[PDB]
């Protein structure tokens, strides 16, 4: 048994000096998650230029494709750049028609 | 800048009396509102007309522009396109676009719809706060407790600027937002306060201190001592709700002559600006009249949350102008601010 | 009642045109909402009292 | 006060006499009346501050679930609308009925307005304001009462105001007081001079479903709002049959057949169908839903304009098939959409205006016109005449939609049949969502690489899905094998007690 | 897109101007403008 | 000397797009590029996203 | 086997706590397969173009 | 943008407890210190001369306001109406 | 990483003062300079 606590502790000891510890994982999503932030916005802003276009080639201009909602702080902005595509594709069949 | 006109213009310009008018009364407003002249009347800045001065009353285009769609509403108005969606009507949309559209997908999201809706349908209602300094302008805040569970303390708002016949316009009033704080108060002593132009909320607990021998020596308590903790937490920007400060106001509650099992009236207004909250406490009479020349106990709340003992001196005005506000036994009463 | 004109009409008997002054459009209509708002904002006895700074507006 | 004194000496001591001023401070602090809340023995909450009752919930949401749980008719039905809810606080309700317009009384304007006094104090407050039509106004009214009358010969008294003789005199209007045992009545000395009838309704101590209370944001959304954005939707993809069916739960241009009984109404959203006048002091907004719902006749309205939409859009569809048996369909449906808007209204306009001072101009309300500006015509409403006058008049003049001459033959060449069966094939064939494939300026190639893009990223959204499923199942799983795990140790918990005992017996 | 496009056919003022077209002062165009016989807009417009 | 009134639909829009989700939409500054050109542009940008 | 059960129960509350839990996947797939659906309908539609 | 700025630079003062301060600068080393001095730091580094010498800091905090209160200015400039027009002219009228 | 509001500062500089008070009072042990003359250069600390 007392060999079992130290292949428990060798163990341990692994997950704590492997480089893909938990250190690099908190590092990752704290610099990831830095980045998908503000590249959103900058998505964002360039979705709503489109979005000028859009409004001053077609003489209209109460037309609103882009959703305000696609970042949702709970769950971390997942899936706000699929919600982004979406409104660009109906951004995109709203002109071809 | 005094006479509201320019008299260094060239000649050059045209203009009619009409929209010279409307140009120095621009102008006075928008010295009043960015409080050049520092000492306007705020209980008529705080008119809904000049709160939609930044979006549509500043501007002949734009309150054309206004006027005509609040008159015509018809032309304009939409189901997709509205003020006043709800959580649940977003999630209703969801499930509806995830397939065809037809009469069975929207059935089973009716049902969801309305079990979601059910959940806060019977909120009891404990109590509110207008904040406003004209009853009838700005938004009474309300806080509610689940019919359920103990616990769960939700808000809602209504806009008082869509009362008008007897009425509020249905769209008037917010949804209900749930606060995630785990709040346990003492007999609901909970009130929401506008303050920091954030929604905040304090309220008392009580906490059941003392010796777990009755003579320090060889015995046990009985009661406690019941101190009591006037908390005070606010929402983020995000909708959740952070971590209360604690205020001590045992003094103050050991002073007012309350029974056994009331708790004490609990005042609570911000005042018009300079993000101090005025708090006083007091034992509940039956009448209003009853608080004429009744000694409260009160305290100042500042932004760097700090507090300062209410002297009497002050607190007597307060209590003048505030009273009518206090609740009597049996009625509950919607403070506003104090101006 | 079948037609816009037995259901619906009655509203606003008279109608003005499109630029009079008449109209609740109007840039007159407009004036006269900003002074309602404005003519209360400072004391009667300030200094910068809206008929004080320009006593011919009224 | 501030007490400023002015005094000076001279070089030499003497002093140089003095003056004093007084500086006044005021000290304003506005008071009202406190917002009250209130929860009944009904178990109704609501709001009162003046003598206007708000109810704050609602005590049927379950028989809502239990009515959506059976079907989308049951949870739209009108009887849905008639869940009633318990009356807000001590007070009766009276039904009134407002008389036909009329010059010889109420002349010239046609607002006329409802108040209530002597109920919190001895002022008035406007209960209800509208419009006089050519028939009369039939409404039903919550009288909300104190503890204690104001008054010992009535406890609340209601008057009409309408421009012609607005006196608010003693005994105009009816005059109520509470008798013991809960029961209303009038008191004689009152006169019923602006009122056709004044009926107590006397053991009615409820009311249908409050579309302005509290909740009733939820009710306008599951009742009108979802209803008529549906049939949005369906029109947008061409499925007319089905918008127009939609329309129909909202409003039918014909009645309602239910429970077989022929009904006597057409507007199904009850706030809509109540609410026959335009109230007379628009909401002071900015927001058009607000305005809206405040007064239920703008959406009678904005469901007026849908259904000539989709007339109009059917007309439309045929219109361009320009075919000349499509040309005629086109033209019927256009004469739907006349019939129904009916005669193009005469709207005069005004040349009278009185050139007011600005002070006398800034006219207000609070607690030869009555108002001094005066409303424009409502070009969009008008258009709706103007725009099908002009295709009526492209088909009699043989026109396309745009005005060009065009020179159809007498009878359409034929369909190619090949054609018209790979159609039913394809509708047939499964889905049957084939709409219109718009034939646009583009090229085949270039449309080939739009639609390539487009199915690409499909297909990502596909695999990413995919993977959010599995997931989604993996952790389920993980999850189903904690609480496994859990149970069984409480069993092993129990047999190593047992174990325990063993030992003691031993 | 392209200057002046989008604008109304109907809205709005150009203007055209030539600087250092004083001839008091010496200006450059001041000798050429008095040979401008006059001014030619070609305007390119759609209808949609 | 007055300004044209400004159009309502366009007012609602804006108004709806300015309390729903908080209005966090930022200017849409008026370019010098037509929309085929940004539609590409901003949809790189979202895959990239 | 008491120790067991703590651990249990504190696998459970991790599982429950985590940020990828069943509440992060039910949210990704129904918010997912809305767009999934309306983005085939315009797959659709232009394919049918 | 102004909100903030207030955190160090509040013209027409602030408000502590209620009570009407007399400082404009809410940072200590701004506040103290109205003397801008006579013999700077020598060196290469603009941060450490500021900082060193805080009457640097005070400058460069009026002139964010100023750039605010001309961005309010421009913003409505722009806007083309006149009455847009006459905003941005107030704005531009508290800059000086 | 997220909105800049208020909220989002505080949180910001409750981590840097915590990070701040680690090191906000280490014992100097010893220094030394790295020029010949005690105005110019750099001074080298060791703390612990």
């Amino acid at each position: 048994l007392k060999t079992q606590q130290e292949q428990t502790q060798s163990q341990l000891a692994f997950l704590q000096r492997k480089f893909s510890n938990q250190a690099l994982y908190n590092w990752l999503r704290g610099r990831l998650a830095a980045i998908y932030f503000q590249f959103y916005d900058l998505a964002v802003a360039r979705c709503l230029m489109a979005e000028q276009a859009y409004r001053w080639e077609l003489n209209d201009d109460s037309a609103r494709f882009i959703k305000p909602g696609a970042w949702q702080g709970t769950y971390a902005g997942l899936l706000a750049g699929e919600t982004l595509m979406l409104s660009l594709a109906q951004m995109e069949d709203a002109h071809l028609k | 800048q005094y006479l509201l006109i320019d008299n260094q213009v060239s000649a050059a310009i045209k203009t009619t009396r009409i929209a010279e008018a409307i140009a120095s009364i621009q102008l006075y407003v928008n010295r009043a509102l960015e409080n050049v002249e520092e000492n306007a009347n705020s209980g008529v800045i705080s008119r809904q007309f000049f709160i939609d001065w930044d979006k549509y009353n500043k501007r002949y285009s734009t309150w054309a522009g206004v006027s005509q769609l609040v008159y015509y509403p018809e032309n304009y108005i939409d189901p997709t396109m509205r003020i006043g969606q709800t959580k649940m009507m977003d999630a209703l949309l969801q499930s509806v676009s995830q397939s065809q559209l037809n009469a069975d997908t929207v059935e089973d999201a009716f049902m969801s719809y309305l079990t979601s809706f059910e959940q806060v349908a019977n909120l009891k209602v404990i109590s509110a706060y207008h904040d406003n300094i004209n009853n009838d302008q700005g938004l009474t805040y309300f806080i509610g407790l689940s019919e359920t569970d103990a616990g769960e303390y939700y808000w809602r708002s209504v806009d008082h600027s869509k009362f008008n016949d007897g009425k509020f316009a249905a769209n008037a009033w917010s949804e209900w937002h749930k606060i995630d704080c785990p709040i346990n108060p003492y007999k609901s002593t909970i009130r929401p306060v506008i303050y920091k132009s954030r929604l905040y909320l304090l309220w008392l607990e009580q906490k059941e201190i003392t010796k777990q021998t009755g003579n320090s020596k060889d015995g046990y308590q009985t009661e406690t001592d019941y101190r009591y903790e006037l908390k005070l937490a606010h929402i983020r920007y995000d909708g959740t709700w952070n971590t209360p400060i604690t205020f001590d106001v045992n003094k103050k509650i050991s002073e007012l002559k309350l029974e056994k099992n009331r708790a004490p009236g609990l005042y609570c207004a911000g005042y018009q600006g300079e993000d101090t909250l005025l708090v006083m406490f007091y034992n509940q009479q039956d009448t209003l009249d009853s608080y004429k020349n009744a000694s409260m106990q009160g305290l100042y709340i500042f932004a760097d949350m700090a507090s300062k003992d209410m002297t009497p001196e002050q607190s007597n005005v307060y209590r003048d102008n505030s009273y009518q506000q206090f609740d009597t036994n049996n009625v509950r009463r919607v403070n506003n601010r104090y101006a | 009642l079948i037609g816009y004109n037995n259901q619906f009409s009655g509203r606003a008997s008279q109608y003005v045109a499109p630029g009079t002054v008449s109209s609740m459009f109007s840039p007159a209509a407009y004036l006269t909402e900003l002074y309602r708002e404005a003519r209360n904002l400072h004391a009667s006895d300030s200094v910068y009292y809206l008929d004080t700074r320009r006593p011919d507006l009224k | 006060s501030i007490d400023v004194t002015f005094t000076a000496f001279a070089e030499d001591g003497r002093k140089l006499g003095y003056e004093s001023f007084s500086i006044p401070v005021t000290l304003k602090v506005s008071t009202d009346n406190a917002l009250t809340l209130h929860h009944n023995e009904n178990g109704a909450q609501y709001m009162q501050w003046q003598s206007y009752r708000t109810r704050l919930n609602t005590l049927f949401a379950r028989q809502l679930v239990a009515r959506a749980t059976t079907g989308i008719d049951t949870i739209l039905s009108m009887e849905t609308q008639n869940i009633q809810e318990p009356q807000l606080g001590k007070g009766f309700y009276a039904t009134f009925v407002i008389p036909p317009y009329n010059l010889s009384t109420h002349g010239d304007e046609r607002w006329f307005k409802l108040y209530i006094k002597h109920v919190v104090d001895n002022n008035s407050h406007i209960i209800y304001s509208g419009q006089l039509t050519d028939t009369n106004i039939n409404i039903t009214l919550f009288i909300p009462l104190d503890d204690v009358p104001l008054n010992q010969d009535y406890h609340a008294k209601v008057y009409m105001t309408f421009k012609k003789s607005p006196s608010d005199g003693t005994w105009w209007g009816p005059h109520f007081v509470r008798d013991d045992k809960g029961i209303v009545t009038i008191n004689p000395k009152s006169i019923l001079t602006h009122f056709e009838s004044v009926n107590v309704l006397n053991n009615i101590s409820s009311e249908p479903m409050d579309f302005s209370g509290a909740n009733s944001l939820y009710f306008w959304e599951l009742f009108y709002y979802t209803p008529m954005l549906v049939a949005q939707r369906l029109l947008h993809e061409q499925n007319f049959d089905e918008a127009n069916r939609w329309l129909k739960y909202v409003w039918s241009p014909s009645g309602y057949i239910v429970h077989g009984q022929i009904q006597n109404y057409q507007w199904n959203v009850r706030p809509l169908l109540e609410d026959t006048s335009w109230n007379s002091d628009p909401l002071d907004s900015v927001d058009p839903d607000a305005v809206a719902q405040h007064d239920p006749m703008h959406y009678k309205v904005s469901t007026f304009m849908r259904t000539l939409d989709l007339l109009i859009a059917r007309g439309d569809h045929a219109y361009r098939q320009l075919e000349r048996d499509t040309l005629n369909e086109a033209k019927m449906w256009y004469m739907q959409a006349l019939h129904l808007l009916g005669d193009k209204p005469y709207l005069p306009l005004s040349t009278t205006w009185s050139d007011p001072r600005l002070d006398r101009a800034a006219d207000i309300t609070t607690q030869t016109l009555t108002d001094l500006f005066l409303p424009q015509i409502n070009e969009v409403m008008m258009n709706y005449w103007q725009t099908l006058a002009q295709r009526v008049y492209n088909l009699r003049h043989n026109l396309s939609i745009d005005g060009q001459p065009l020179y159809l033959p007498i009878y359409a060449t034929p369909a190619d049949p090949k054609a018209l069966l790979s159609a039913a094939v394809a509708t047939s064939q499964g889905g049957g969502k084939l709409p219109e494939s718009f034939m646009s300026l583009w090229r085949f190639p270039h449309m080939l690489e739009n639609a390539r893009g487009m199915v690409s990223q499909l297909t990502q959204f596909g695999s990413t899905l995919q993977n959010i499923i599995e997931r989604q199942d993996a952790e389920a799983l993980n999850a189903l094998l904690q609480n496994q795990a859990a149970e069984l140790i409480l069993t092993n918990l129990s047999i190593q007690d047992k174990t325990i005992e063993e030992l003691d017996a031993e | 897109f392209l200057p002046f496009e989008g604008i109304a056919i109907d809205q709005g003022t150009l203007t055209l101007s030539f600087p250092n077209a004083s001839m008091p002062e010496k200006g450059k165009q001041a000798t050429m403008l008095k040979t401008l016989n006059d001014i030619i807009l070609h305007i390119r417009y759609t209808i949609k």
